[PDB]
């Protein structure tokens, strides 16, 4: 009589879950793609900088 | 009495290397006895 | 009665299946053909901090990319200056096991767990001189895996009994807990604005929950075994996660599915730690085989490898500028790769 | 006369080439442990430093190879000075023998008190502790007998025990630490491997293979009176292949068979090949 | 998703054969070593036998042993228990379960209260 | 100004340096250990004669010893014993006897036996509850191993005088099933040591450093590449 109310929260848990609001896969990669090419320049791992402004060299 | 260590066996391998030396430059040195004897 | 429900669970499961199946128009490996390749990434280890003993199994880096935490299996949490490589604190703990070790926001306080199941927050005003325990926190019935700071005054940790609890530090008590999860939770992962936090388990399930409303809204099931580590994307949206199937995998938080699968058909090893770069095109990765992985996020190529350390590696830390990227192994050891 | 002449050049010969080969082994000993960072530990230390005394007492028995007769009775500073060198290098490798056996021996047979062992302990015992005993040899060698480049045995003469005597007492301890360490080593292949044969096999590989490292071979032929002609040849052959090829024994086994070591060369090979990258696109 | 299945069982006779059946749904099948394990009622869990990746290593618990038959087939994904000359002490639930990590020889968490990566389990009562 | 601040750091650095190498000295001579069973094994007697983690802290001949026994924690063992790697010796207590716990414990073995973490580790075995087994062997342990029957006392062993037969031949039959899977994949990277406890015991404790001292100067013997 203990997972009864285990297997309740589940499937409230899941009706919770089932019901939200999705965006689609091209939209949310185009975002992803966008943010990691606009952002591209002034990352020192991506693209490395000389040993004037390195603060580790 | 003579002790022949293997520790002090390297200075061993040279002294009498240097004797056999002496030896021959005496044996040359007999040789220019015999030059001395050719001058005389 | 038990039928039923998880009939009416299966049901719902499959109406979940549908509508992401429903959302999955294309791939993510197919619409980027038009961005160029990074290639090969060519990185040295530029400083080498040596002062532990036994192996270092956490770190965290600071906000101003200057200062560094890093805890150790002898009972040592060693305050670092990655920029002169001078040890600036050591603190001495009470237990020698610790498992996770946080840095805050402000750089007042440093908090630190482990198998005593108990939160230690330590200070650094050191207004005698010295640090002291400042606050300690017991109510977990698990080992502590992870904790983060929100700000100075509350905590989100995650326990070894399938619980992540948000404490006040003031009043020493929690303000709300979160009790979703099957398996034991690895590590969390907060958001750039400290809004969300996602949580991986040890039952390949990484839920998105609440701070304020304290209930699980998103989970997300795409892995075969545990997940050891997680890491949310910079910008807000995305997360990845890494497990001991030797994959890494790249989830959406809008389409509720994962977007992309980083693997290979040599790696066999788990993996411990993942992070991301400033701009998030490169995806780091921790591996057991003695080295790093540096995976391109948007072509799943495997750009570069970090191959310094000898024993398996524990964690890996990137900064907030994307400076330099440190990483602990098991030879205690702590190198900066540049 | 002497009846044997040329046995004594055919045994500078196999010195010579002995020696080089040593040279050619412990340069390379020594790159591979400065080289690896990896196995920093206190036996590669001791074994360093070992290689760094051969190294010096190769070095310094080159040098002391050029001398004629006639250094040999005209008595110079520069010819004594050299043989007193090679005496400290000397006497330096035996301590540095003794500090291998040392702590060999407490690792094996009184395990607890590994810990007590420091780095400047060891390194007092081997380098800093045959200062006075060359010095009180220098002072004890000028004063009695100053010719012969303080190195022409005499009739009479016994102050070269000052700097033997020690070595003698290096190689006697040595050799008790070497009958435990082979007395345990049986005691734990009794209860390891099944087949007898072979752990007789690996215990007559240990034994051989520990006596080129503790000095125990200049105990293997030790006294031979010099009134047989049959054995002095076996004497000096015998000594000659023991003393000029030990660090190359010692080198090959500690440097070129060892696991860890060849580990560490692939491991760093594997990352100059991925600095390289070779194998990766 | 990883998700067990577990198929057969039923009132059954002492001294018949019974065929159980595990089909496995998200994941690759031919990595993990696979276990059947037991559950009586009024008694906690038991492990009863496993099979390695391959096929090859098979073990037993000496209370099963001769009786019962465990066998995998990693081309139709699929783990099979065969139970012949059963006994009216074998009434119990059985669960077919995955070992955590691939390429292992250890199982830790197999017989433990709260395991994810097994099914549901099946009634089988003498 | 700047040069002051650096000789500060500096000057806290060589504090905090003196400070870890006291440490080292005193964390480098300490030997860590496992103490690991189940609940009903008889750990408990254990750490009482001999939080989520338990410290104990005890010496012998001058040397120290710590022993970690688990506290409250979850049945799930796969991910906190990653983290006892760096000990010396797993203190394994099984008990010598309804369910199964003889196969469950030769799993747990079996588990930490061939885990990829615990190569490296020996493990000191202890076989507790021997008097109930005496009992016990008066009036199911045949019927839980069928291999009991076809089995024989083995010569090679110094039992005790005064015993039953019955009784040591069940001790030697459990100690050999422990070692047929010990004995599978060790390869002379770890050994087993097993050893016959009872609850109320004093003797534990000097088997322990005995067997502390055998790894240890396995360890040695191994690192020279001799053994
Ligand atoms: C690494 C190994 C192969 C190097 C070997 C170098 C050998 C071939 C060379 C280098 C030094 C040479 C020796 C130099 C001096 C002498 C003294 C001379 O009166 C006899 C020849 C002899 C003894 C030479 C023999 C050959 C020799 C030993
Ligand atoms: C003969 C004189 C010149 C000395 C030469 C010594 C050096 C150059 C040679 C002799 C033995 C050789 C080693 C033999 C075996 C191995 C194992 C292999 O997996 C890595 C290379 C390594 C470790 C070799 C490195 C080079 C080596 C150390
Ligand atoms: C420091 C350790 C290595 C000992 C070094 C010993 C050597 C280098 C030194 C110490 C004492 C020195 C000697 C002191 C006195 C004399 C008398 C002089 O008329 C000739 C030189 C001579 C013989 C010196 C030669 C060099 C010498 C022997
Ligand atoms: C002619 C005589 C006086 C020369 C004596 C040279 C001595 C003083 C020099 C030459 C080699 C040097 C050693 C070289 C290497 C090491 C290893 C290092 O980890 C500790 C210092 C130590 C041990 C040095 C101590 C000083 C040293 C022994
Ligand atoms: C610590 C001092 C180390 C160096 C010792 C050098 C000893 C030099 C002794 C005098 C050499 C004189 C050489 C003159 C020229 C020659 O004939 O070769
Ligand atoms: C410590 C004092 C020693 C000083 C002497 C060191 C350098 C000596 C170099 C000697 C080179 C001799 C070369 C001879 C070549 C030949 O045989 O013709
Ligand atoms: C002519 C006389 C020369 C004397 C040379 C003395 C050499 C001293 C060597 C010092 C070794 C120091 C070892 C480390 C000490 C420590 O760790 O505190
Ligand atoms: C005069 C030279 C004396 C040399 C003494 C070296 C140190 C001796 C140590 C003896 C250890 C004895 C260990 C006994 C082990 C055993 O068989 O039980
Ligand atoms: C009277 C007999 C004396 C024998 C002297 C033997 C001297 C040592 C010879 C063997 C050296 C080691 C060779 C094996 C090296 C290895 O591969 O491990």
């Amino acid at each position: 009589t203990a997972s009864i109310a285990q297997a309740r929260k589940l499937v409230e848990q899941l009706k919770m879950e089932a019901n939200i609001d999705r965006i689609k896969v091209s939209k949310a990669a185009a975002d992803l793609m966008a943010y990691c090419e606009a952002h591209a320049k002034e990352d020192p791992l991506l693209t490395p900088v000389p040993a004037s402004e390195n603060p580790f060299r | 009495d003579n002790p022949s260590l293997s520790i002090d066996l390297t200075f061993h391998l040279l002294r009498t290397l240097l004797e056999l030396a002496r030896t021959q430059s005496q044996r040359e040195r007999a040789e220019q006895n015999r030059i001395i004897f050719d001058s005389v | 009665e038990l039928d039923q429900l998880r009939q009416e669970a299966e049901q719902l499961k499959n109406q979940i299946r549908d509508a992401r199946k429903a959302c999955a128009d294309a791939t993510l490996s197919q619409i980027t053909n038009n961005i160029d390749p990074v290639g090969r990434i060519q990185m040295r280890t530029r400083r080498t901090l040596r002062g532990h003993l036994a192996k270092i199994y956490a770190m965290h880096w600071g906000t101003d990319s200057r200062l560094l935490v890093s805890a150790s299996q002898d009972g040592k949490l060693i305050i670092w200056d990655s920029y002169t490589t001078n040890k600036v604190h050591a603190i001495p703990l009470r237990s020698s096991w610790v498992m996770t070790c946080a840095y805050a926001p402000s750089g007042n306080y440093v908090a630190c767990g482990g198998l005593d199941n108990i939160c230690s927050i330590y200070n650094l005003k050191t207004r005698e001189g010295n640090v002291r325990v400042s606050r300690e926190l017991a109510g977990h019935t698990g080992y502590l895996s992870c904790c983060r700071f929100l700000d100075d005054n509350q905590i989100v940790t995650s326990s070894g009994d399938t619980t992540c609890a948000l404490w006040d530090i003031e009043t020493g008590q929690q303000t709300t807990t979160f009790t979703g999860h099957t398996g034991d939770v690895m590590s969390l992962s907060l958001a750039p604005d400290t809004r969300l936090f996602v949580s991986g388990a040890c039952d390949a399930s990484a839920k998105l929950w609440d701070v304020r409303e304290g209930m699980c809204r998103q989970t997300f099931t795409g892995h075969e075994s545990d997940i050891n580590a997680i890491c949310f994307f910079p910008n807000g949206n995305a997360f990845a996660t890494g497990s001991d199937d030797a994959t890494c995998r790249l989830f959406d938080l809008r389409a509720d599915q994962e977007l992309m699968t980083y693997s290979h058909d040599n790696i066999i090893c788990g993996i411990t730690s993942v992070s991301f770069s400033k701009s998030g095109r490169l995806l780091l990765a921790g591996y057991d085989d003695f080295n790093c992985n540096v995976w391109d996020a948007l072509k799943a190529d495997r750009a570069g490898v970090l191959a310094g350390h000898d024993n398996r590696v524990s964690c890996l830390g990137v900064t907030d500028d994307g400076m330099a990227v440190a990483t602990g192994s098991w030879d205690s050891f702590l190198k900066i790769w540049n | 006369q002497r009846k044997y002449d040329l046995h004594y050049r055919i045994a500078l010969v196999v010195n010579y080439l002995g020696h080089c080969v040593s040279v050619a082994a412990l340069v390379a000993a020594f790159l591979l442990f400065l080289a690896l960072r990896s196995i920093r530990c206190l036996r590669n230390v001791i074994h360093w430093n070992l290689i760094t005394t051969f190294i010096l007492r190769n070095v310094m028995w080159f040098l002391l190879q050029l001398v004629d007769h006639e250094v040999h009775e005209s008595n110079e500073v520069w010819c004594r000075c050299i043989t007193t060198i090679f005496n400290y290098f000397v006497v330096t490798n035996f301590f540095w023998m003794f500090v291998e056996g040392c702590y060999l021996h407490t690792a094996i047979v009184m395990t607890y008190s590994t810990e007590r062992l420091r780095k400047c302990l060891f390194l007092f015992i081997g380098w800093c502790i045959p200062f006075p005993i060359i010095v009180a040899w220098a002072i004890g060698k000028l004063y009695y007998e100053n010719e012969q480049c303080w190195f022409g045995k005499e009739p009479g003469d016994l102050v070269d025990y000052i700097y033997q005597g020690p070595i003698i007492l290096v190689l006697l301890i040595n050799f008790v630490f070497l009958f435990n360490i082979v007395r345990i080593l049986m005691t734990k292949l009794r209860a390891s491997t099944t087949s007898e044969t072979i752990q007789y096999r690996k215990a007559v590989k240990a034994t051989l293979v520990l006596l080129p490292l503790l000095g125990i071979t200049y105990m293997l032929f030790f006294v031979n009176p010099g009134e047989d002609d049959l054995s002095q040849i076996m004497f000096i052959y015998f000594n000659s292949f023991l003393q000029s090829f030990q660090g190359f024994f010692v080198s090959v086994f500690y440097c070129f068979f060892n696991g860890e070591v060849r580990s560490a060369v692939r491991k760093r090979w594997h990352r100059w090949q991925d600095h390289h990258s070779l194998r990766v696109p | 998703q990883v998700q067990l299945q577990e198929s057969g069982g039923g009132l059954v006779q002492p001294g018949g054969s019974l065929r159980l059946s595990c089909a496995a749904s998200g994941f690759t099948f031919s990595n993990y070593k696979m276990n059947w394990v037991r559950q009586a009622p009024g008694k906690g869990l038991e492990w009863v036998s496993d099979i390695s990746q391959s096929g090859a290593s098979i073990s037993y618990t000496g209370s099963v042993k001769g009786r019962f038959t465990i066998s995998r087939d990693n081309a139709k994904n699929t783990l099979y228990l065969q139970m012949n000359s059963l006994k009216p002490e074998d009434t119990a639930v059985y669960y077919c379960a995955r070992c955590p990590a691939p390429f292992t020889r250890d199982c830790f968490d197999v017989t433990s209260t709260t395991y994810a990566y097994r099914g549901q389990g099946t009634q089988v009562t003498v | 100004d700047q040069r002051n601040e650096e000789k500060a750091q500096r000057e806290a650095n060589k504090k905090i340096e003196k400070q870890l190498q006291k440490d080292k000295q005193v964390y480098r001579a300490t030997h860590r250990l496992l103490l690991l069973g189940a609940g009903e094994s008889g750990k408990s007697t254990i750490v009482k004669q001999m939080t989520g983690i338990f410290e104990t802290k005890f010496q012998v001949d001058k040397v120290n010893f710590h022993m970690f026994d688990v506290g409250a924690q979850r049945d799930e063992r796969r991910k906190w014993i990653q983290c006892f790697n760096d000990v010396t010796a797993i203190i394994f207590v099984v008990a010598s006897s309804q369910t199964n716990r003889l196969q469950e414990a030769l799993n747990l073995f079996k588990s930490i036996w061939n885990n990829r973490w615990l190569r490296t580790i020996s493990v000191i075995l202890f076989l507790n509850k021997q008097d109930l087994l005496a009992e016990k062997v008066l009036a199911k342990i045949e019927d839980y191993f069928p291999e009991f029957a076809r089995y024989t006392t083995p010569e090679d062993a110094t039992p005790e005088p005064g015993e039953d037969p019955r009784v040591t031949r069940a001790k030697y039959f459990i100690r050999d099933e422990f070692l047929r899977i010990s004995t599978a994949s060790g390869d002379g990277r770890h050994y087993c040591y097993p050893h016959f406890t009872c609850s109320v015991d004093t003797e534990n404790i000097r088997r322990v450093f005995n067997d502390c001292r055998d790894i240890i100067q396995r360890m040695h013997l191994r690192q020279y590449e001799l053994l």
